[PDB]
């Protein structure tokens, strides 16, 4: 009767008709579908573009396919009938080409894009989504820093690599949630032959396997995808909605709120190596009541 | 103490382009004025430049795509912390 995903979140059909409506979420992604039933109308697709070229000297640039993981994610954050915050307006940013792939100079230059927007016209409390990791960038990570220092909050993957998250970016940035994936049975999503990353820099998980959302192949359509990027998307719109009903909390706040209203010890962490057992958060992410 | 880096997943490196970071209070017109100054000590020694953006509003500095070969003339530049070297991000 709902997705697997959305009853997970809510605490023990998904009820929040408008959730997250004071919130703009930015999302940094791959192009989007923007007429697709699940998200035309709350998506708003800016000016930005910066992507690298894609790999081989043949590719074939098809709107449903480079469009696939933007429009998943944004169905994921505020879609019409699958969405976690229905009432959250979005802003996207083109930063990864049709293969997903994205560089940091990219990146920086779409982090400085969102703050030169929020300059110009301030609206209420903004979440940027960063579905998206490279290697442990020194400037990645500081150019996060300062963006949330400067009062916004920011939410990304925690990679896909089943290894330790300190070792990417942007996840590796303290003063980003980072979000791991957990699936049905509320264990660490398998991604082939690696799976979610786990360890110190990861400050929760969330439901990222087999999540319904938005399909570019048909403006109709639903598709099942997995992965950190889904996880961190439950939580930009779990924070819409937490931000929306308090929208005076701080980064500190919102963060206790999240750990406070997980579920925790569901988890095994046998699926973790040995030492990273006791640094890997056991949590859960959930709505509040 | 300005320091250069690059990533440590050698594959997802991207040589050629680097981020320039300046101190962090370096206003708008001393990074223009840096990156001018880049390009002209490079055209000295016969290195052409291309500044591809700069930077104002989080982090100040520029982006720059040019020989590594420039990179210590380039870390004795005025105001500069560190130069990091492009990489490569993927959808998750």
């Amino acid at each position: 009767s709902i997705p697997w995903n959305l009853e997970r979140i809510t605490p023990p059909e998904y009820q929040p008709p408008d959730g997250g409506s004071l919130v703009e979420v930015y999302l940094l992604d791959t192009s989007i579908q923007s007429d697709h039933r699940e998200i035309e109308g709350r998506v708003m697709v800016t000016d930005f573009e910066n992507v690298p070229e894609e790999d081989g000297t043949r590719f074939h640039r098809q709107a449903s396919k480079c469009d696939s993981h933007g429009t998943h994610l944004a169905g994921v954050v505020s879609g019409r009938d699958a969405g976690v915050a229905k009432g959250a307006s979005m802003r996207s940013l083109r930063v990864l080409n049709c293969q997903g792939k994205g560089t940091v100079s990219g990146t920086l230059i779409g982090l400085e894009f969102i703050r030169k927007s929020q300059l110009v016209q301030p609206v209420g409390p903004l979440v940027v989504l960063l579905p998206l990791a490279g290697g442990y960038s020194r400037v990645l990570n500081a150019a996060c820093q300062r963006l949330a220092r400067a009062g916004v909050v920011l939410v990304t993957a925690a990679g896909n690599f089943r290894d330790d998250a300190c070792l990417y970016s942007p996840a590796s940035a303290p003063e980003v949630i980072t979000v791991g994936a957990t699936n049905a049975q509320d264990q660490p999503v398998t991604l082939g032959t690696l799976g979610t990353n786990f360890g110190r820099c990861v400050d929760l998980f969330a439901p990222g396997e087999d999540i319904i959302g938005a399909s570019s192949d048909c403006s109709t359509c639903f598709v099942s995808q997995s992965g950190t990027s889904q996880a961190a998307a439950h939580v930009a719109g779990i924070a819409a909605m937490m931000l929306s009903a308090e929208p005076e909390l701080t980064l500190a706040e919102l963060r206790q709120r999240l750990i406070h209203f997980s579920a925790k010890d569901v988890i095994n962490e046998a699926w973790f190596p040995e030492d990273q057992r006791v640094l890997t958060p056991n949590l859960v992410a959930a709505l509040p009541p | 103490t300005a320091t250069f880096h690059r990533c440590a997943k050698d594959p997802w490196r991207l040589p050629g382009t680097y981020v320039v970071v300046l101190k962090e209070e370096t206003h708008l017109s001393q990074s223009e004025r840096t990156a001018r100054r880049l390009q002209a000590q490079a055209a000295r020694r016969g290195y052409l430049t291309k500044i591809l953006h700069v930077f104002h509003g989080l982090l100040p500095g520029f982006l720059v795509k040019m020989s590594g070969d420039l990179l210590e003339l380039a870390l004795k530049l005025p105001h500069v912390d560190y130069i990091e070297e492009d990489s490569s991000v993927f959808a998750q």
